[PDB]
């Protein structure tokens, strides 16, 4: 059924799964016509599919030239998130096909159920969960190979970098998520939070910068802070 | 005009013949039904007094052979049986007819409500769902499930209407995923129409028993199949012009006809608005449209 609080310890056991988040496939820009009408203009966007016990992310990149021509967008990259996912389940050996996907939008149970057929052994589940993952594209160097992107490309990162080495799925997905859903508050903030030490660097094969665990607790307090701070900026708390 | 006659009526009940009905009470002379019109498919149902739980009853066509009702106290309901003595089964209803017995079909002159529910349904077509091949008339009942209800379980008793899964393999091709999902055409057209029922007389007869044994039996699996049905020809942006107009006429009536007091339990809300409002169909149904606003605006 759908993955919530209950089931949570589910994501880090020993069946592969995948999340699949489209809320990056279909990106606009909105704005006015020499008539004074409104326009949008397509800039690329990605599928992110994330298996959460190994940190392997499968990027598709969606490239704006997949929507020309085409009408009713919205509802179209619903079915080409599911179209793409299908793809990559055929490209990856039985052994290492998922025996289920997590979808974080409700919208895209069908159109992935019915581009799965052929694989009705692979459950197709919902979430209760409002995880942050729109904020993928906060991620500096993914939203770079996004928008360098001038064809279609899939893109193969570990959203974890090395900490698998020392810490469990269960904290790393933990931390990422407290990293995304800071990002998604404020994000100018969050990033400030994660430079701030101009002798901390980001490997070339990472995505994050290398803390010491210590300065992990640190910046975990910081991004729990940010998260708690806004939510008073917002509610006024 | 033919007869379906009856041994005796020894336990109360409420028999229908059609859309009629009558309530006989325990050993009260009754000997059966006179004057059905030839020409149509008939269902003669019944409800006993005591036991409201399980309608049941029995299609037939009085063409196919001579018809009639007695009760079995040992398996206790009343039973169709054929008589194939032409002349003993004359006597029978020549005298039970002389003694005034027999209830007469009471139809109107005016009035197709009957033929208008039941112009595509055959009691062939109705035996190739039903399946006893020892008996010419078909027996149902409300606990009956369907072979898709089986599906997700005594296969002999089953109602084997053809099973309809928007999300299957057989109602999508591959590569036209989000094609054949969101427009039907091709499911309804080639694979149902050209591929399975053969015609649209026999897709409109299926959708017609489907109906009919929902509304008679309460038929749960019935009134699933029923919907399907509509639901199939309404997500489909190409219907030939003359299916939609019939399809509104045979909804029209079904609708007409629906006991108000049942509508709550006997119409999806969802199907009816998507047809109504939302499907490529939405404005192809205007008799159907009308009756369902006047008559049942609640569920919309
Ligand atoms: C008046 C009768 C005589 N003799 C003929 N009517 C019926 O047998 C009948 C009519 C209605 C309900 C049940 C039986
Ligand atoms: C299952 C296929 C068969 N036979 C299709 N059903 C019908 O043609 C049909 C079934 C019931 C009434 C009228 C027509």
């Amino acid at each position: 059924g759908a993955m919530n609080s209950s089931n949570y310890a589910e994501l880090f056991n020993n069946d592969i799964k995948l999340f699949v988040d489209d809320t990056n496939v279909y990106r606009v820009t909105v704005h006015k016509t020499f008539e004074g009408n409104v326009a949008t203009k397509a800039i690329n966007g990605c599928i992110f599919t994330l298996n959460p016990k190994t940190g392997h992310l499968f990027l598709k990149i969606i490239h704006t030239s997949v929507w020309a021509g085409q009408k009713r967008l919205s509802q179209l990259a619903k079915w080409k998130t599911a179209e793409e996912v299908s793809a990559l389940v055929r490209s990856l050996p039985k052994e290492e096909q998922p025996k289920q996907i997590i979808v974080t939008r409700k919208a895209m149970l069908d159109p992935l159920e019915v581009h799965m057929l052929d694989f009705p052994n692979i459950a197709i589940r919902p979430t209760e969960l409002r995880l942050p993952f729109s904020a993928a594209m906060s991620i500096d160097k993914l939203s770079d190979v996004v928008m360098k992107a001038t064809e279609p490309q899939m893109v193969l990162f570990n959203i974890y970098d090395d900490w698998l080495d020392r810490i469990s799925s269960y904290t790393a997905f933990s931390r990422l998520t407290l990293l995304l859903r800071a990002l998604k508050t404020n994000e100018e903030s969050a990033k400030m939070i994660l430079l701030s030490d101009p002798t901390i660097t980001i490997k070339s094969y990472h995505l994050w910068p290398s803390f010491t665990d210590e300065q992990w607790i640190t910046i975990e307090s910081q991004m729990r802070d940010l998260i708690l701070t806004e939510y008073g900026r917002k509610y006024n708390v | 005009m033919n007869t379906v006659p009856f041994t005796s009526a020894p336990i109360e009940v409420t028999i229908g013949i059609d859309q009629y009905s009558f309530n006989v009470k325990e050993n009260q002379p009754f000997h059966g039904i006179k004057d059905i019109p030839i020409g149509h498919v008939h269902v003669i149902h019944f409800q006993h007094a005591d036991n409201s739980s399980m309608r049941y009853g029995y299609w037939f066509d009085c063409r196919m052979g001579n018809f009639y009702i007695q009760y079995d106290p040992k398996d206790g309901l009343y039973k169709m049986m054929e008589e194939r003595d032409g002349a003993k089964f004359e006597n029978i209803v020549h005298n039970f007819k002389e003694r005034q017995m027999m209830v007469s079909y009471p139809k109107i002159d005016e009035d197709d409500t009957w033929y208008n529910l039941t112009e595509f349904v055959q009691m062939d077509k109705i035996r190739k769902i039903v399946r006893k091949d020892e008996n010419q008339f078909s027996y149902v009942d409300s606990s009956m499930t369907t072979v898709q209800e089986n599906e997700l379980s005594d296969p002999a008793h089953s109602l084997n209407y053809t099973v309809i899964n928007f999300k299957s393999r057989e109602a999508i091709r591959p590569g036209h995923e989000m094609e054949d999902f969101l427009d039907k055409s091709y499911y309804l057209n080639t694979v149902m129409l050209q591929g399975i029922f053969k015609n649209s007389s026999n897709y409109f007869g299926e959708l017609q028993f489907a109906f009919l044994n929902a509304m008679f039996f309460g038929n749960y699996g019935s009134s699933l199949q029923w919907h399907a049905m509509i639901e199939l020809i309404c997500s489909s942006a190409t219907v030939p012009k003359h299916m939609l107009d019939k399809l509104d006429e045979i909804l029209y009536y079904q609708i007409k006809t629906l006991p108000e007091q049942y509508s709550d339990i006997l119409l999806n809300e969802r199907v009816w608005n998507i047809c109504l409002y939302s499907s490529f169909q939405k404005n192809s149904l205007h008799n159907t449209e009308k009756i369902m606003e006047n008559k049942y605006p609640e569920l919309l």
